[PDB]
């Protein structure tokens, strides 16, 4: 009866019936799915006993079509998460194939733990393995319904947080050793320096240098456990975790601005490419793509043995915009730094006239 | 409800990690914990 | 070196993945996931060591703990 | 914010270890028995209702808000219309 | 699946005798977006508002029975099998 | 080194970074939390979709927590008075601007979830205002950062 | 060693960590306590379930209690002026953040139990907002400990 | 040459008050006008992308305070002159409290503008014009904050 009510509800939605004693329906349908509807409609009218087959006329109007996405049991959770903010228009690039990986990845960097990564995915594999008998029961409160709707989202969240939990140890804030700890060079610091007088008294928590005999090899997979047992732990981590956060922030936003090209080269609108893709990828490489290569350059160049007076990336990012160059507090990071940086700002400066003034010529 | 079963594998592996790493204090806390809280895993079904 | 070991091992998954994939309806999704998961987990591993390689610091270790760490490493 | 939330999650995981499980662990003689059985039981509901629930939900929506604002503003416009196909899949069992 | 699916706005020509059977088979397929041709009409005068009332009282009596069995605690098996759509010649026999 | 009373202004920067920021996050949780209970009487279906201003206001305390840790890590005895004043202005600019941001998420999160129940079209617009409401605490972060590197 | 008046600032942190957290725990108990009595006259079944905001407000009180003992265990005559300023900044950053957290628990705990008398679905939503208001008192703890250890 | 030991206190208070008061002005501009969005949108859901202009004009007030807070934080040094530190303090108040005024003005006329726009859309071309004159009050405070931090 609930089917028959639905068919009689959509026949109310059907033709004004003024034209003939027949029903006309302007339905939307996928173009590549068109053989299956015609094969069904040809035998659908056969059950009624009619010798007249119903026909399907294709229109060429200008009403806006709806969107449609091929939806699986897995990618439905990542689809409606994107669809909650805004429905996609006709033939825009769906970010949902990219949201499958990047959104559990961006969750895992800010929720990174091996121990909580175990807890998240073991709850997740319980939700998907027993999912037949859980779905058999009708309906429950909102702390089971949204959780069951995202059982595959929380699966990839628990898997990736195990991996990013290995990049920075942090298994219930504890750590593991996999053929490592090769920073903590005890002997060399004290053997090559003074051992016992220093053990108690003047120092209770004294620092290690890296250039006596101490640091050999940077822990082949993750953060070495010597930081977690130290007391200066955060000043290395907040130096690390702030740089990598803006490293991931650019190349994710660079990946977004490169997809604006494929939304303009498909519409055959070459006007939009010459002010939308070209100056935007120059504006982000000059200001922000230059920032991520300064993080890589400072990381490899300077070390513990030389260069205690190492420059800071906060001040040198300011001297790009506030054009004052020449100071003794912060040295240049590399030779010819004054010449390349003024060139990078003016080509970021003139992009704002180039984007603005040349597009309204329509 | 069965949260004690979650308490097994975490406290078993914690006892192993204290067995590795004077060291006799680390073994004393280890042998006290997984022999007893693993023994306290007797819970309802 | 760990860098040359993992680069070809992350150069296997996501290159040979687009090559060894079923012809089912999920082919496009599977390839995308190999491409992505490859470019995320490699560069995450890349900036962790590079922010270790050529360091400027040392672990500020407490008292007892320093001799204790000599005994074990 | 993916440095702020990760630093807050790391510091919360440290304090919920070093305060409430260290009290059970740093006891000489009767530590592994009657003491740490109820200490871990208090630690069990704390790491779930605080460290798993809200930190797992805050990082879920703030990994989400980087996609809605800083990823879907470069290419995505999104006025849109949804399909809603006429089917009998609404009536599965009820 | 990075580009989209593309839609057509085709046009149907359904006969009066083949008006229930084709739309019911379209619902089992489930890939159509029936659009309102006449939005400026009331809830009645839609040619089929007579028996969509009758399907609601058939639903109303069936909601009453479903309350009655669970009040007497005879839990009904599902035995999951999607049945086929009943023809309108079986609709008169269903109320009896 | 510096004077004996130098460390007081820096630890005031470590406490005002947390006190005013948690107070800002408190008003964002309290004012929007009253909006949830008035909304859900009529519309129970959207409470998972409606607890987003409670979560966006929670980052204000996390924004204050980062600077509170960063100031407490640079603390040592005999800091210069110049280094101590920088951490004081670091804590005030991330605490009180977080208190400003918590006021914005508190009011808009209150009235926005009232209109979200009566009309679901506001949800695209409501979270868009909450973007501009949260960046006030975020702008207070990067000035607290650039004051703490010196 | 330090001066004679150095101990005054540290004992102020020992009191303000307990005083201001008690004011928060009181407002979490008092403002939500009126919401229980207005709810109870219609729904006597949800009374043992409705005490969950006044229990979480009690957790705000023990956040100030653990740092008050930890500061008082660190008290000594002849302490340096640097050590006393940390314990003053630790005491303010947990009490006034606990006063903020106890403010937030009292507001949404009152309006939550007034709302759940008309809908039982709000009970899982109210307990979600109370968790986010609870970590505000918890965030004040981890800055109080990182200041008092050094 | 070398200033006194207390000199950097005033310039730091110019860096903080340029960000605290400007975010407080942008708080009132977002909150008071964001109330007017949710009150208007219950009857006119179409105008919800056009009505978010009063909340982004208040957002510029925050960036007006963010810029000079960076400008002051880069002129800072150990032992600056007492003349230079009073400049950065007077620069910070002239942009924060002026942005507080411009943010309070945007919030009032932004809220009242979107209420009457729900009843007549002809106000919308006039609402932006009053919102311009409220926004230049922050810009007037910005350009005097720059000339004080230049010296
Ligand atoms: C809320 C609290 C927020 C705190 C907000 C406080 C805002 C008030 C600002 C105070 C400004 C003083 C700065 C200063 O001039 O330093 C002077 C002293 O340095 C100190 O000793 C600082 C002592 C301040 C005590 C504040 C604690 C109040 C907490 C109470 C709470 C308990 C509640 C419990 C219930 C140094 O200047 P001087 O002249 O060179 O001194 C030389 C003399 N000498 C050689 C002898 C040293």
């Amino acid at each position: 009866v609930r089917k028959m009510k639905a068919i009689y509800h959509t026949l109310n939605l059907c033709n004004i019936d003024v034209t003939q004693k027949c029903l006309i329906a302007e339905v939307w349908c996928p173009v590549t799915d068109l053989d299956s509807i015609q094969f069904a409609l040809r035998r659908g009218t056969e059950h009624s006993g009619s010798t007249v087959p119903s026909i399907l006329n294709r229109m060429q109007t200008n009403q806006t079509p709806p969107t449609y996405n091929k939806t699986n049991k897995f990618t439905y959770g990542f689809q409606n998460i994107v669809d909650a903010y805004g429905i996609g228009t006709y033939r825009e690039i769906n970010p949902a194939p990219y949201t499958i990986i990047t959104f559990p990845f961006l969750f895992a960097v800010m929720f990174g733990d091996l121990g909580h990564g175990i807890l998240m995915t073991l709850f997740a594999v319980w939700m998907v393995l027993r999912e037949s008998r859980i779905l058999s029961q009708k309906n429950e409160n909102e702390m089971f319904s949204t959780i069951f709707s995202g059982r595959y989202i929380i699966l990839l969240m628990g898997v990736f947080s195990i991996y990013t939990g290995l990049i920075y140890n942090d298994c219930f804030s504890k750590s593991l050793n996999i053929f490592g700890s090769s920073w903590s060079v005890r002997p060399m610091f004290d053997i090559y320096n003074w051992t016992e007088e220093t053990l108690r008294g003047n120092p209770v928590l004294q620092l290690n240098p890296a250039v006596t005999g101490v640091f050999g090899g940077p822990y082949p997979f993750g953060i070495d456990p010597i930081w977690n047992i130290a007391t200066n732990k955060l000043t290395f981590l907040n130096s690390f975790k702030m740089k990598m956060s803006v490293i991931l922030g650019i190349i994710h936003m660079l990946f977004g601005v490169s997809l604006s090209l494929f939304n303009h080269t498909y519409f055959k609108k070459p006007l939009n490419i010459y002010f939308g893709f070209i100056p935007e990828i120059i504006f982000m490489t000059s200001l922000f793509g230059y920032l991520v290569i300064l993080i890589f350059y400072k990381w490899t160049a300077y070390n513990a043995k030389t260069s205690e007076k190492a420059p800071s990336l906060l001040i040198h990012f300011i001297n790009m915009f506030l054009f004052s160059y020449g100071d003794s507090g912060n040295s240049m990071l590399y030779s010819g730094q004054k010449g390349i940086q003024c060139f990078l700002v003016v080509v970021a400066l003139l992009c704002v006239p180039w984007m603005l003034l040349f597009k309204p010529l329509v | 409800i069965v949260l004690s079963a979650w308490g097994v594998i975490m406290l078993i592996m914690l006892g192993i990690f204290f067995n590795v790493h004077q060291v006799s204090y680390n073994c004393f806390i280890a042998a006290s914990l997984y022999l007893l809280l693993g023994g306290f895993s007797f819970c309802q079904v | 070196l760990p860098v040359v070991i993992f680069t070809t091992f992350w150069g296997l998954i996501g290159i040979a993945g687009p090559w060894f994939v079923p012809k089912g309806p999920n082919r496009g999704v599977i390839i995308t996931m190999l491409v992505a998961t490859a470019v995320c987990c490699y560069l995450f591993w890349l900036i962790a060591i590079l922010a270790q390689l050529n360091p400027l610091f040392g672990p500020q270790l407490k008292n007892e703990t320093i001799w204790y760490v000599r005994f074990l490493w | 914010r993916l440095w702020a939330l990760s630093l807050a999650h790391a510091q919360l995981s440290e304090v919920l270890w070093t305060m409430v499980i260290h009290i059970g662990l740093k006891v000489k003689s009767l530590a592994g028995g009657l003491a740490l059985f109820f200490i871990f039981a208090a630690f069990a509901t704390l790491t779930v209702a605080i460290l798993l629930i809200m930190e797992g939900l805050s990082a879920f929506l703030h990994a989400l808000r980087l996609h809605w604002v800083e990823f879907q503003n470069k290419f995505y416009s999104g006025t849109g219309f949804k399909f809603l196909p006429f089917s009998f899949e609404h009536i599965r069992e009820g | 699946l990075f580009r989209s699916e593309e839609m057509t706005l085709a046009q149907l020509f359904l006969q009066s005798e083949a008006a229930y059977c084709c739309v019911s088979e379209l619902g089992e397929l489930g890939k159509v977006q029936f659009r309102d041709l006449n939005p400026d009409v009331n809830v009645f005068q839609r040619k089929f508002v007579n028996e969509v009332r009758r399907c609601e009282e058939m639903d109303r009596k069936l909601r009453f029975v479903e309350k009655e069995i669970r009040k007497a605690n005879i839990p009904i098996m599902d035995t999951g099998e999607n049945p086929e759509v009943p023809f309108p010649r079986d609709m008169i026999d269903l109320e009896a | 080194n510096g004077p004996e009373y130098a460390s007081f202004f820096a630890v005031m920067g470590a406490s005002a970074a947390m006190v005013f920021s948690a107070l800002g996050a408190a008003y964002g949780t309290a004012k929007s939390g009253t909006g949830i209970a008035a909304m859900s009487v009529m519309r129970p279906e959207m409470i998972m979709k409606s607890i987003i201003p409670v979560v966006m206001a929670g980052i204000i305390a996390i924004y204050g927590l980062v600077v509170a840790v960063l100031i407490a890590n640079s603390l040592n005895d005999g800091i210069s008075l110049y280094r101590s004043f920088l951490q004081l202005g670091a804590g005030l600019s991330v605490g009180l601007s977080g208190l400003a941001a918590g006021f914005a998420i508190g009011i808009v999160g209150d009235a926005g979830v009232r209109g979200t129940a009566q009309q679901p079209r506001l949800f695209v617009g409501m979270i868009l205002i909450l973007i501009f409401a949260e960046v006030l605490g975020l702008y207070g972060l990067i000035v607290a950062l650039i004051l703490s590197t010196k």
